[PDB]
DNA sequence: AGCAGCTGCACCT
DNA sequence: AGGTGCAGCTGCT
């Protein structure tokens, strides 16, 4: 028995793209017809503050590019002078029937996983993960920059049944923190929400609500986009922020790396905090791979040692391993 | 490894990326210490792909420069 | 060589997959040759049992959707492919490369026989629909009834019938429904003019068919010369390559009850006009018409001009 | 003689490649045993693979790879309808294609270097002691090989076709139909391949390109194609198909044989004042590269004034051919008749542009936009030819400009005539 | 008698190209100037997630694989953020004469295919294909992932016989599963139709609406297209939808494949669910051939022994030759 | 008493 | 996201 040579998993808890809109706080109760946070042009003149070549640290070269400075024009996105608390919403739906590929070629191999992953809904349920999964929907990770320095976040999350709500959860998404997963009584009833949804015995779809109070006119962060030339066709663009509709937005896979950011088991530390689930779980802020394939603790050797040869690994590891699953991807040759 | 046509310098961006899978570069395109444009070319490209990426913006630079600066005209 | 009684209009034909390649010099709009195809064959489905007979074809193209791509660091294109299914060992396939497309055309037909003597013009027209309504046209399916529900009906136009001032006003009146799209025609005698104020310099034949039909950039005496046209290549035909074969001497035919012959594109130039442009309405059929003792075998549309 | 001593350095080319796959195990052994071989009979080896070649212009490969049918190597008559151009104009200009397996094709390269230098090409065949004094082989051995060359320049295939060819139904005139099966004529696309490479990139074309944006002219000539599509021939291996698909790296270019309008835009007709106001003019982006070929010839003189007269004309029926096609796609693209915003004079033109009367729009309004017909639009069309049309004493004064102008008045005409069919 | 040397059997069940369009639930009925979904661009940076080397395992050049980012440019089709319900569109024509070859070079062979076929349909009609072909239509098989984990899937089919609709039917398909085949009287009705339109009978038109309520905001899953790559030139955007008219869309070849899933009769198993008919049957999600010519159960060798050999099948063999024989192909040596 | 197929291998740029 | 052939091969009789 050898690993199958193409093999993919669709994606559980697939969010839509965030978008921004603008308020006052304490009006955020009728917050529906709150108008969109625009995306702006303006002028930029930048400065010389590289680090220099030290063949090019001669004094009279310094000021001759000083004297000369280059300009560009870069998309912002403010609040409203006279709003001062920024909503972010999005849908995101649990769907369920994690262990199931949508792409092999073994039917040995997709029926041994099959059942490794029935072993493992047996022998707990998803409730570690999806207690994990209700933290980082309480407190407000998906907002990445515009929740650093927020004064009052609050977080509104509705399950919605059938066209109407069914349940209405309310946090103070700056109590429940960033580090350190907690107990609560309507966040496991969230979480149990969220395993009944994982576990494929419902059909879970929330809408997520996010209230930040920021202060007025304050710049919001917006998702941002790619730009692969500039010249002066345009405006010697060189900043993009996504948008849908004239709406300062946030990417969907910005909201759904946020929420998966549930990994406190990875070797090296744990005293950082909890990092997003990935294979060789990397950070693109760090630079840096923990869980390297030289230590036996990276997503692909953990797979095949408890599908192949079946040897288990820890239960924090297999919440990785199953965490791994739900993200989706393609594992193969 | 910057290339110079005349008074023009492209330069490369020290550090690539990956667009599309492939491993890229950004050009930029400088007229003296004025920064002129900015591509982002694939490595695997010969520095002779690289001047005839830039050769369209140096060329209306020139045509620019030849009827701005044309001298008068007595009749 | 015919001049039809009575022209049919098949009103607006959309058309999904059709074959963009049809031929290996040319990728655009789809062969003349296939529509003169399709009224042989819609007179064998339907022409014979009225006492009908069907001549050529007139092509107006209302809109085109090529399904293609650019391929972001070139100037060129390439075509979108299909996922065949896989081999009998379940490894993959060969990709071989076709072209479709999209098409919104109508189609102007001309009739000879007993148009409006056996039946009336309507019934003749909503059968010839309805029989339309169930083949293919150039590779790629006749696409039915949409919630377009206005374009339906034809309109059987007898062209001899009524006073020549009254014949003018009801041809400009079926124009009235051509008015989108652009007439195809044959420039047989526009090529074979370039050809031969070309042949002053040097005689070549093929290079005159590719200095038509490209943006030739002269340099000052910067200009572009010009056609006052719409000039595009077209597949005009074929001639043998072979003589000619018995139905039994040349295995793998389509049937061994019809000669065969082995034979080659002829390349010509045609030609996109607006269809105010040209007077009389009949001058746009393109027959296509056997000369079986070489290898000429041609569409085209003569009585033009 | 001499030719056959170059055969022989031609082998030992070979024989380095094969050195290239060095194994120091048993590569020696198997090195020694394939040079001494080759050295010694590198002509019969290669007349056994020379058997499959076939020398052809026309291939049934490129219609699908799995297709098997026989191609034939031919020229076909001239033919006699006017206005053709095939493959069989250009006779000279002709090259032999060769069909087999990839083996077959590195004897066919080693013929095509044996045909170079001498005129051992078509002296293969024709010389007996030039040739096998040369070749080193017996007077017997010698005729054997010259009978395969001969073989491999013949066809040697049975009249067949395949299952996956094209095979398509003529028909006769008042009589039945006849089959024919369409060959890709592989030399022509590789002639207008070589034409059309020359034209996109050699020096003559790059310094004409770099004499573009230098503006500074000689004379030359500068050819420029626009959307050729690419097809890749079978799979990523271009030898399977023919020897000149590996040397087109199995693509084959294709000019455009489109329609005119072949991206199509939504118009915004909707209702502004400015919108509308500005629309009457109508300026588009084709129409303007129209405009600006037609403006440049206005200045010439009378010896070419003739044929610049029919051009102006052509051009003038041309935009006024445009202006009704987008007036044509304009009613037909917008759904309804919105009503405007303050919008004076760009509804009073498009009422005569107008769709028929919707549940927004007024049954009076509609009865008297049905009852009057719109030419007076017509003679603010007529405005815009004006200001299309540049006059002044050089013309008002002379007499070309008001034939010029009485042109522009019969298209003017024309265009009103057809416009005012409509309406009324 | 021995086959003919080509034979082509020209397509029965066209297909148009299923366009996308979105809405609210519960306006489904008005639904047709529901507005297009269309195809936007957006930018995305991934990390390394695929299977390393065993050469490749060394942690700093994982380290500095990492520190180069990875960007993509990916078409994406949303819902709009107001609508939760989307609508695809198609048409599909039944043209009957199922038996009769487009091309057969042998006239004694066509001749014994006629009145083979012509058995066929006298030993029983298609009730049998034309009944699973109304389940495929029946359940939304044609959303191929718009229907995963959707809330409320509901099929309306129109068979319009003039200008204006002769009869609908109305099914909810989540009902009817995608696994086994009931029996219902609008469905058997259909299939009725279905069948006399197979039957040469009549040209069967009908207008096929799918709509699922999905979510506010979620992701559409239209057709992707084929590009194969310019390799030696500059990155390409990795993900192309298809789309008729600025309009995301389906491809036809797509809801045929969706609708000819009806073989239940494939050796290897029967509880894995049907699959679409077609010689050497064989799935491109599983990358196996099931119907081996090694066993006599595909269709090459069960047409030859039907008609040349004339050892009639089991009627489910028939039943799976008559569908390759509705699908169409080019068969011949 | 062979036959036909069949799988597998190799070529090659 | 190759066609080809042919050597060898299986075989059970």
């Amino acid at each position: 028995l050898s690993t199958a040579s193409v093999l993919a998993f669709e994606r559980k808890l697939d969010p839509s793209d965030a978008l921004m809109s603008a308020g006052a706080w304490a009006q955020r109760d009728a917050s529906q017809e709150w108008p969109a946070v625009t995306v702006r042009e303006k002028s930029v003149r930048g400065t010389i503050s590289n680090r220099l070549k030290t063949k090019d640290r001669d004094p009279a070269k310094l000021d001759a590019s000083i004297q000369s400075p280059n300009l560009q024009t870069v998309d912002v996105a403010n609040l409203p002078s006279d709003a001062d608390t920024l909503k972010v919403r999005f849908t995101l739906r649990v769907l369920g029937g994690a262990g199931t590929p949508s792409a092999c070629n073994d039917a040995a191999y997709r029926d041994k996983l099959l059942q490794t992953v029935a072993t493992y809904v047996n022998e707990q349920g998803f409730a570690e993960l999806a207690r994990r999964y209700a933290h980082n929907l309480a407190n407000a990770r998906f907002l990445w920059r515009n929740r650093v320095g927020a004064e009052a976040v609050e977080v509104r999350i509705n399950h919605i049944r059938q066209g109407e709500v069914a349940r209405t959860w309310r946090f103070d998404a700056l109590a429940i923190g960033l580090r350190d997963f907690k107990a609560d009584a309507e966040l496991d009833a969230l979480a149990e929400l969220i395993a009944s949804g994982l576990s494929g015995s419902g059909h879970v779809l929330l809408e997520v609500v996010a209230f930040a109070r920021i202060g007025d006119g304050q710049e919001v962060f917006p998702s941002q986009e790619l730009i692969l030339d500039k010249g002066d066709k345009k405006g010697q663009k060189s900043k993009t922020l996504y948008s849908v509709r004239d709406a300062a937005a946030i990417h969907s896979q910005k909201i759904g790396n946020a929420l998966r950011t549930i990994d406190t088991w990875y070797p090296d530390e744990d005293g950082l905090g909890p990092i997003a689930v990935e294979p060789y779980g990397s950070v693109t802020s760090q630079g840096k791979a923990y869980r390297q394939p030289k230590q036996k603790l990276d997503f692909y050797t953990l797979l095949d040692n408890w599908v192949l040869r079946d040897e288990a690994p820890a239960v924090e590891q297999q919440h990785y391993v199953i965490a791994n699953l739900i993200r989706g991807g393609v594992f193969g040759e | 490894n910057a290339i110079h046509i005349g008074p023009f310098s492209i330069t490369p961006a020290a550090r690539g990326l990956h667009y599309g899978g492939l491993p890229h570069h950004q050009w930029t395109l400088y007229y003296g210490p004025r920064e002129m444009a900015i591509k982002t070319l694939p490595d695997s490209y010969t520095s002779s792909e690289v001047r005839d990426e830039f050769s369209d913006i140096i060329a209306e630079f020139v045509i620019d420069a030849r009827h701005r600066y044309a001298p008068d005209v007595l009749e | 060589v015919t001049d039809p009684e009575a022209l049919l209009l098949l009103p607006r034909l959309s058309i999904q997959n059709a074959n963009a390649i049809s031929s290996p010099l040319t990728w655009g709009f789809p062969s003349p040759g296939a529509f003169t195809g399709f009224v042989h064959a819609l007179q064998r489905r339907v022409g014979i049992s009225l006492d009908i007979e069907l001549d050529g074809v007139g092509i107006v193209c209302h809109r085109f959707e090529a399904q293609i791509s650019q391929p972001a660091g070139k100037r060129t294109k390439v075509f979108n492919l299909t996922r065949n299914p896989l081999n009998r060992d379940g490894s993959t396939a060969a990709i071989v490369e076709e072209g479709r497309a999209h098409l919104e055309v109508s189609l102007l037909l001309g009739v000879h026989g007993d148009g409006l003597d056996d039946h009336p013009a309507q019934e003749i027209a909503r059968q010839v629909q309805e029989q339309a309504g169930a083949m293919r046209l150039a590779g790629g399916s006749i696409l039915p009834w949409c919630n377009e529900r206005f374009p339906a009906p034809n309109a059987e136009l007898l062209m001899l019938g009524g006073s020549d001032e009254q014949r003018r006003k009801n041809q400009r009146r079926l124009t009235r429904r051509l008015l989108p799209g652009f007439a195809l025609v044959s420039r047989e005698a526009l090529l074979q003019q370039h050809l031969e104020t070309l042949r002053t310099t040097l005689p070549e034949a093929t290079t005159l068919d590719a200095l038509l039909d490209l943006c030739r950039i002269n340099f000052e005496p910067w200009q572009v010369r010009d056609k006052p046209g719409w000039l595009v290549p077209i597949p005009a035909g074929y001639n043998a390559l072979s003589p000619l074969y018995l139905p039994g001497e040349v295995r793998n035919a389509r049937d061994r009850e019809t000669p065969l012959r082995f034979v080659e594109n002829l390349f010509g130039l045609g030609e996109w006009l607006s269809p105010h442009r040209v007077a009389a309405l009949s001058d746009l059929l393109w027959y296509h018409h056997a000369e079986p003792d070489k290898g000429l075998y041609r569409w085209s549309t003569p009585r033009f001009v | 003689q001499e030719l056959r001593q170059f055969i022989e350095s031609f082998i030992q080319e070979r024989l380095q490649g094969k050195l290239d796959k060095l194994h120091p195990d048993e590569d020696d052994k198997r090195q020694t045993l394939l040079a001494t071989h080759r050295r010694e009979a590198w002509l019969a080896d290669a007349a056994r693979r020379v058997g499959q070649l076939q020398l052809v212009t026309h291939t049934l490969k490129p219609i699908h790879p799995d297709a098997r049918g026989s191609n034939l190597h031919s020229l076909p008559q001239a033919p006699g309808q006017p206005g053709l151009a095939g493959s069989h104009e250009l006779g000279d200009r002709l090259v032999s294609d060769v069909v087999g397996n990839a083996a077959a094709l590195d004897v066919f390269k080693f013929l095509s270097l044996q045909y170079q230098g001498k005129n051992l090409l078509n002296w293969l065949t024709e010389d007996s002691a030039e040739a096998v004094q040369a070749l080193s082989d017996n007077a017997e051995q010698a005729r054997e090989w010259r009978q395969a060359f001969i073989g491999i320049t013949a066809v040697k295939g049975a009249p067949a076709s395949h299952s996956l060819a094209k095979q398509l139904y003529f028909p006769l005139p008042g009589s039945g139909y006849h089959l024919l099966a369409p060959l890709f004529p592989t030399s022509l696309v590789h002639h207008v391949h070589a034409l059309l490479r020359e034209a996109r990139f050699g020096d003559a074309a790059k310094a004409a390109r770099e004499a573009r944006s230098r503006q500074e002219s000689w004379p030359h000539g500068f050819s420029e194609y626009p959307n050729l599509a690419i097809q890749k021939f079978g799979g990523t291996k271009p030898q399977n198909i023919s020897q000149l698909n590996s040397e087109r790296y199995g693509e084959n270019w294709l000019l455009p044989s489109l329609p005119p309008h072949w991206q199509r835009q939504d118009q915004r007709a909707p209702i502004r004042h400015s919108s509308v106001f500005e629309h009457d003019f109508g300026r588009s982006p084709e129409v303007s590269r129209l405009t600006r070929t037609l403006q440049r010839l206005l200045a010439k003189t009378r010896h070419n004034n003739f044929t610049i007269r029919r051009y102006r004309a052509q051009l003038v029926g041309q935009i006024c051919d445009e202006a009704l096609q987008y007036a044509a796609r304009l009613r037909e693209l917008e759904p309804g008749w919105s009503a405007t915003p303050g919008c004076q004079l760009h509804d009073a033109e498009q009422l005569w542009l107008d769709p028929l009367r919707a549940q927004t729009d007024e049954t009076f309004l509609q009865r008297r936009l049905r009852g009057d017909w719109p030419a007076e639009v017509g003679n603010r069309f007529a405005n815009w030819l004006n200001r299309a049309v540049s006059s002044d004493s050089q013309i008002l004064g002379s007499p070309e400009a008001a034939q010029w102008s009485q042109e522009l008045s019969k298209e003017l005409t024309m265009f009103k005539e057809i416009l005012e069919d409509e309406r009324d």
